[PDB]
């Protein structure tokens, strides 16, 4: 209430020194008025902490705010303890919300939480400050300093970028989508350790580019945008490659449909959606293994390679597993499975004959190592009722002579069924977490 | 991970699926039932109406194929908000364009147009307006082109300026259309202005076949002013992106490239590795590559023989 | 049969060729020395002079890129800018 009866009592002073004393007295007075009573109201609201500055700020008084900066602007060094004490109030509260002490925290709730903080100060800059420039360097540099404090900072903003672009459930539309990314790259404008940020972003880029598709398909577009104002001739660089292999894969996508519609000489002529890809920027996947493949697969395959070797000469392709999926036509109805190009060699091997073991598979198969067991345990080991591979010797372990069957599971009504063992917790841990580092 | 999408919506989608080869009379009734039996939306009747319109087309049925288009439109608003909607119907689009009912390929088109527009997906909404300017690109129309131009570039206008950052992928869609249409006038005047708004406000994505159409126009004016490096460094990059594509005018642009390579005196095989053979041994590029093997070795006499024999 | 294969949807790989016979600035060969040095003799000292690799997969000898990049740094068969990810073969 003091802000009130200073104000008043400066208004009145004003008044009566220009039509009591009409234009003769009203420039000293004023300024010793001004000068000791902003002096007393500058120490009294940083330490009251009770309607002071950082308690009037915390609960969200707009109108102390504004009233007080209308205030402090007109003597020197007012703005300066101002911006000082909210910093310093906005270093508490960045303290007591970057803590890293304790494990069982949300990453997506953490950063919605900090990008409302942010949200929350930017409105009452704009409310009261008048978008002063002093007030936004000061926010700015502060935001600066509390946000590097882990050197996972930039990696918690990339699994945010890559949760808000996984999927837009919330915010369906596009105008908050257009200030939510607006907001996350300004926060990232006053981050350090550049080179660690696109580190998992590329990662992000791989993670959900070689997962199920229909993510956005249109918001790629921004992104780049973003980084390529954000950043020069860098990892935005690495993102470049990232899309042209894209571009690549749709234009080879529809090419390759018109030579399936020529016919006369196609072998395994099934329905086929090729992607084509370059290794200078899609980092490590895997160690691209060399297992088998199906017959029928085989000649859709020698097709393709020989088709992209002739029409698109000059460059030879490579065969791998650890990617891509398929739609199994099984058969009382016709219910198609999914194998995600892990299971098709050990299903395909049932079909030539049943009552196979982990001999068969890793004797006939030419398999790679333990990464076998992982695909194999995914329709065995830790499933639902919905099982599609049953074994006689039910245990948690993986055993060598033990037959393989296989259940109707009528529960598993659905007719393109999908087992979707892999992808169960996108969380990047720490042993590709530190090698990366 | 694992989410239940539905039980019985996906069933009746597919058996329906199983009676489109069987006779697909009664299965756009059935197809019919199961989006009625979805009420909100559907994801299986998204699809559902893709392949209907897909089978309508087949039998010539265009009334309703658009009427559930704009189904379609709706759909894509909210459920399948951003998701492969855009590749659905641009497969749809591309589907449309296999007859040569150009009046409903149009009509196709603008209730496209509009639709985009008010769900702010003006985002879907130049990928169909570039579309039917490179169709009107290579069947050389202006009339409707050029209102697609003003319309994209009033869209890229931010109020007070006339290119956006973010939006500089509808730059180069408006220069790319802009600069194969005055191409065929023969615009230098224009080209350079093209190429110039271009460069600066423009990069947001080299996209393959747009970004070697762009350095192609470059190298084309560069080398009609007498810059023998710029000239040079816009094929050279304009053969690396068409060789990605596809597109025809990759030996087009090469034979401008190893011309260009020839005019800034270069003392480097320039058909050494990328070219490598199917770019180094096709008919007319092998003997433009006998042209720069007798500019390697100063053979006059030899290269003058060419020129009158080729 | 009981279980038939409907669709793939496999990802195809490639990299670019080399031709690794002769490079393109000197013409002598990927190996035997280059222009600017031409014995393997007279102050080499084992032959401070290998093959340099780039991004792009093209090969050269050090020296000639050396000064190739001194005046322009486009990598004459390609656009791409010539990063350094390999020294000698
Ligand atoms: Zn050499
Ligand atoms: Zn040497
Ligand atoms: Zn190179």
């Amino acid at each position: 209430v003091y802000i009130k009866k200073v104000e008043a009592r400066i208004n009145e002073e004003i008044e009566r020194v220009m039509h009591c004393l009409d234009k003769s007295t009203e420039e000293p007075i004023v300024k010793v008025v001004e000068r000791e009573l902003i002096s007393k109201h500058m120490k009294t609201i940083v330490e009251m902490e009770n309607s002071g500055l950082v308690h009037m700020l915390k609960n969200g008084k707009t109108e102390d705010l504004g009233c007080m900066y209308k205030l402090f602007s007109r003597v020197p060094n007012g703005l300066k303890t101002m911006c000082e004490c909210m910093s310093s109030y906005l270093r508490e509260q960045g303290k007591a919300l970057v803590s890293e002490e304790g494990e069982g925290k949300n990453p997506v709730d953490y950063i919605q939480g900090l990008l409302d903080l942010k949200s929350r100060f930017d409105r009452f800059l704009l409310e009261s400050f008048n978008n002063d420039r002093l007030f936004k360097q000061t926010i700015a540099g502060d935001f600066e300093y509390f946000l590097n404090l882990n050197s996972r900072s930039p990696e918690y903003l990339s699994l945010f970028i890559d949760d808000k672009l996984k999927k837009g459930v919330k915010g369906l539309t596009e105008q908050e989508v257009e200030t939510i990314l607006d907001k996350a790259m300004v926060l990232f404008r006053f981050m350090q350790e550049k080179d660690v940020f696109e580190r998992y972003y590329k990662q992000h880029l791989a993670r959900r580019l070689l997962t199920n598709k229909s993510v956005s398909d249109d918001s790629e577009k921004n992104m780049i945008s973003k980084l390529k104002t954000e950043c020069g001739c860098q990892f935005t660089s690495k993102l470049e490659g990232m899309f042209r292999d894209m571009s690549i894969s749709n234009t080879t996508m529809d090419e390759f449909r018109q030579h399936l519609q020529a016919t006369g000489v196609s072998l395994g002529g099934v329905d086929l959606t090729v992607r084509v890809l370059t290794t200078g920027y899609w980092p490590t996947q895997s160690a691209t293994p060399k297992c088998n493949i199906p017959p029928a697969p085989r000649h859709a395959f020698e097709i393709f390679r020989r088709f992209y070797l002739a029409k698109h000469s000059g460059r030879q392709l490579t065969l791998q597993h650890h990617m891509g999926s398929a739609d199994l036509n099984a058969t009382t109805r016709k219910h198609i499975l999914q194998v995600s190009t892990f299971q098709m060699t050990i299903l395909m091997l049932f079909n030539n004959r049943e009552k196979y073991t982990f001999e068969e598979i890793q004797q006939e198969t030419d398999i790679p190592e333990r990464e076998l067991v992982r695909a194999l345990q995914s329709l065995a080991c830790g499933k639902p009722t919905q099982r599609v591979l049953t074994k006689e010797p039910k245990s948690k372990e993986i055993e060598n002579g033990h037959i393989f069957t296989v259940n109707d599971q009528f529960t598993s009504k659905l007719h393109r069924v999908k087992i979707q063992t892999v992808a169960a917790k996108q969380g990047e841990s720490d042993p590709e977490r530190k090698e990366t580092r | 991970s694992n989410s239940e999408p539905n039980v019985d919506l996906e069933n009746q989608y597919y058996n329906s699926k199983a009676l489109k080869e069987d006779d697909p009379k009664a299965a756009l009734s059935s197809f019919q039932k199961v989006l009625e039996l979805e009420g909100e939306k559907g994801e299986w009747g998204f699809k559902a109406l893709k392949q209907m319109i897909k089978i309508n087309f087949k039998l010539t049925n265009f009334p309703e194929m658009m009427n559930r288009y704009k189904q379609l439109l709706t759909y894509i608003r909210s459920a399948v908000t951003r998701n492969y909607s855009e590749k659905s119907i641009n497969s749809i689009l591309d589907y449309i364009s296999t007859s040569k009912q150009m009046d409903l390929l149009q009509e196709f088109y603008e209730t496209t147009l509009e639709a985009l527009k008010d769900a702010k997906n003006d985002r879907l909404w130049f990928k169909t307006n570039t579309k039917l300017g490179k169709l009107y690109l290579e069947r050389e129309e202006y009339g409707k082109l050029q209102k697609i131009l003003r319309q994209l570039h009033q869209s890229c206008q931010t109020d007070d300026g006339e290119d956006d950052l973010k939006k500089g992928t509808q730059l180069l869609e408006i220069y790319a259309l802009e600069i194969q249409m005055y191409t065929a006038q023969k615009n230098n005047k224009k080209l350079k202005a093209l190429y110039e708004q271009s460069l600066h406000i423009k990069s947001a994505i080299p996209h393959p076949l747009i970004m070697g159409v762009i350095r192609e126009c470059g190298g084309k004016m560069h080398l009609r002013e007498g810059e023998f490096e710029k000239a040079h460094t816009d094929f050279f990059e304009a053969f690396k992106n068409y060789d990605e594509s596809g597109s025809p005018r990759r030996t087009t642009c090469l034979k401008y490239l190893v011309l260009a390579n020839m005019l800034m005196k270069s003392g480097i095989n320039p058909f050494d590795s990328q070219e490598a053979k199917p770019y180094k041994n096709d008919p007319e590029i092998l003997a433009m590559t006998n042209l720069v093997s007798a500019y390697q070795n100063n053979d006059i006499t030899e290269f003058e023989k060419i020129l009158k024999t080729n | 049969k009981r279980f038939e294969v409907k669709k793939w949807n496999a990802v195809a790989l490639w990299a670019w060729d080399i031709v690794v016979d002769n490079c393109a600035i000197c013409r002598n060969h990927i190996m035997d020395l280059c222009i600017e040095c031409q014995a393997n003799q007279a102050s080499a000292t084992s032959e401070e002079c290998t093959v340099a690799w780039g991004v792009c997969n093209h090969a050269f000898h050090f020296h000639c890129i050396s000064r190739w990049l001194k005046t322009r740094q486009v990598c004459p068969l390609d656009n791409r800018e010539w990063e350094f990810q390999k020294y000698g073969h």
